[PDB]
This record gives structure tokens, sequence and C-alpha cells, in this order.
């Protein structure tokens, strides 16, 4: 009942189950718990898009740039998956905007690839590297015409 | 599909592989996600035997194309998420160009909501001194090209393509994969015209790993037409 409380806040970060990581918390769980793949409960807050959650965990200290064994950050997570808010608040509390997972991409790399213009837009207003390139030399430019984003495109351009 | 809806978001990920090359037995696990939406999958693998007897890069190919970006304008040639649930079989050979060959056997399916990709992995014909047993290619992965026929002789896919591995000497080894995978289910299925599929890897090593592993980062996304 009172045992695995970092596995019990994983999983209800993941499930977005605010009530449960609110008990969790006030009832000491480790905000930076782990698993073996270095996942944290901020990383799958920030993937599944359940921003109270994310608000929270960072309230008691999540660390913001924290990285799986993929060299994933929230920050990527977020950045991916469209969650613009959750981008916002991630910056807000210093997210690293040029953390590089293991394929060498930025969060600039992943959004624009995704076709998320606001989330681009965004990341390039808080300092991102416009030219900067994946082990493959791709730009967030290429992969945006990669995948037929105009207006990321002619966005990136600009700076 | 009905199937392709089944890959909306994340979706976890098991792997078992049993092999033998020249005889040398072993056994590998993997577990992670993917999320077919930005062709993307995380994942993580042990040899549960003690060292692995042929290299890490041999068996990338080997360790779910259900998971790769189909866009919308290619929604139709999607076999292997038509495919599913009831999955289907997936079975190749690989020719290595001066060297042995594999033979696999593969079953993907969903079992409860966890797609799993179970192998069978038979080896022969290689050089005890070449580059596969002898640990020779580099801890590297390239960007590839698959592409895909549409096999109406079994109500699946036939597919050629070939994978370069480099050497720790700057040297190159090809490794030509001829494949074949039809459903397990007798629901329909969707047929492919020919397209590619394209690639990026990243393998890395989890410092608090002591048993032989690999860590694969990959993003797959089917491309065009032939």
């Amino acid at each position: 009942p009172g045992s695995d409380l970092g596995k019990k806040l994983l999983e209800a970060a993941r499930a977005g189950q605010d009530d449960e990581v609110r008990i969790l918390m006030a009832n000491g769980a480790d905000v930076n718990a782990a698993d073996d793949v270095g996942v944290t409960p901020l990383h799958l807050a920030a993937q599944r898009g359940h921003l109270e959650i994310v608000e929270v965990l960072l309230k008691y200290g999540a660390d913001v740039n924290a990285a799986d064994l993929w060299g994933q950050t929230p920050l990527h997570l977020a950045a991916t998956a469209g969650h613009l808010e959750i981008v916002e608040v991630l910056l807000k509390n210093g997210a690293d905007v040029n953390a590089r997972d293991n394929i060498g991409h930025t969060p600039l790399h992943l959004a624009a690839w995704a076709g998320h213009l606001e989330i681009v837009e965004v990341l390039l207003k808080y300092g991102a590297d416009v030219n900067a390139q994946d082990k493959f030399g791709k730009t967030p430019f290429d992969l945006a015409i990669d995948n037929g984003n105009e207006d990321i495109a002619e966005v990136l351009q600009k700076a | 599909s009905k199937g392709e809806e089944l890959f909306t978001g994340v979706v976890p990920i098991l792997v078992e592989l049993d092999g033998d090359v020249n005889g040398h037995k072993f056994s590998v696990s993997g577990e992670g996600e993917g999320d077919a939406t930005y062709g993307k999958l995380t994942l993580k693998f042990i040899c549960t035997t003690g060292k692995l007897p042929v290299p890490w890069p041999t068996l990338v190919t080997t360790l779910v194309q259900c998971f790769s970006r189909y866009p919308d304008h290619m929604k139709q040639h999607d076999f292997f998420k038509s495919a599913m649930p009831e999955g289907y079989v997936q079975e190749r050979t690989i020719f290595f160009k001066d060297d042995g060959n594999y033979k696999t056997r593969a079953e993907v399916k969903f079992e409860g909501d966890t797609l799993v990709n179970r192998i069978e992995l038979k080896g022969i014909d290689f050089k005890e001194d070449g580059n596969i047993l002898g640990h020779k290619l580099e801890y590297n992965y390239n960007s590839h090209n698959v592409y895909i026929m549409a096999d109406k002789q079994k109500n699946g896919i036939k597919v050629n393509f070939k994978i370069r591995h480099n050497i720790e000497d700057g040297s190159v080894q090809l490794a030509d994969h001829y494949q074949q995978n039809t459903p397990i289910g007798d629901g329909p299925v969707l047929l492919p015209d020919n397209h590619y599929l394209s690639t990026q890897s990243a393998l890395s090593k989890d410092p608090n790993e002591k048993r032989d592993h690999m860590v694969l980062l990959e993003f797959v996304t089917a491309a065009g037409i032939t």
C-alpha cells in the first residue's frame, strides 16, 4: 500500500491521475523517481499531455532536463506530441531548448518534423538554433520540407 | 483500416528472440514502446544468455514495421497495421556477402494491448574469423531504404532490400534481405503498391547495464511510391 512510491507515481503521471499524483507528492514520493530507462514522471506527463501534473511536478523541483536513455528530455516529448502549453511551461522553468536526443535531434527538429507551427515559433523565441544538425546532417528546415510543412519552412527561413 | 486505429498513441512493445548461429545458442529480450504517428520506436534489448556471439547491428532488422509512419496519402499501402490485431508472420533470409546467412521466423501481434514480436533465428555457413563471429562491425547504423512489393501469391508482402554495416577499418559489409509477410488472420488486409521506407537510427549503451545489451532509438517513415 505504501510500497514503491516511485513506480506508483510514474504510473499516475502516465495515466493523467491528478488526485493520485497530489497524494503521492504530499506523502513523500520522489519527484525525480526514474525507472530502468531514466524515464521520469515529468517525461511521462509531458509526453501524454497532462499539464496539471507537469506544473505540480516542477513545483516540487522536478528536474526539467532529466534525460532518458534515448537522450530524450521532457521538452522533446512535449514538442514531438504537439502540447503547446506544456512546452511553454517547461521553457519557463529553464528547459534546455537545444537539447539532443541520441539522433542529434533538438526539439525544434522534432517540432518542425511533426508539423507544430506555434510550438516552433515558441522554441525560436526561447533561443532555438535554426542551423543545428542531427547526426544525418538534417536541419529543422529540411525535416520540415521532407514532410511538406511549407509554412513551417517559410518561417525557419527567416532566422 | 480498423487495425490502424489501434496504433493511435503509444503502444508498449515486447520482443523475444531465440537464436543459433553456426551452433552458438542465444537469447535476446527487449522492451520499450512505439509511436506510429511519428514512426518512432524507443527500445532496449538484453542478451539473456551471456556475451552475444554475433554483433548487435546484425539483429536490428530482425528485432515491427507496424510502427512505421504512413502518411495520409500512403495509408492504403499499410499492410502491417491492417493485419492487426491477429497479426502477421515475417520470414526472412539475410545473405551476408562473403560470409554466412540468417533465416528468421517471427510472429508480430497484439497480446493484451502489448505489440509483441517473437522470433526464431537460424544462422549457418559463417566464418569463425570473418566479420560476424569475429566481432568486427562497429556499433553503428546508417539510413536505409526498404522496398515493399505486393505479394498476392500468399496474401502478403515480398520485400528485397539491402543494408550496409560499417566495418572497424573503413570497409562496408552488405546484407541482402529477402522477406515474406503473410497475415495470421483471414480477415481482409491491404496489399501495398511499391514503396520505400526511410529510417534514422542510433545505438547507445546504458551506463548501469552490466549485461550485453543494445539501446535503440529509431524513426521510420514511408516516403513514397517507387
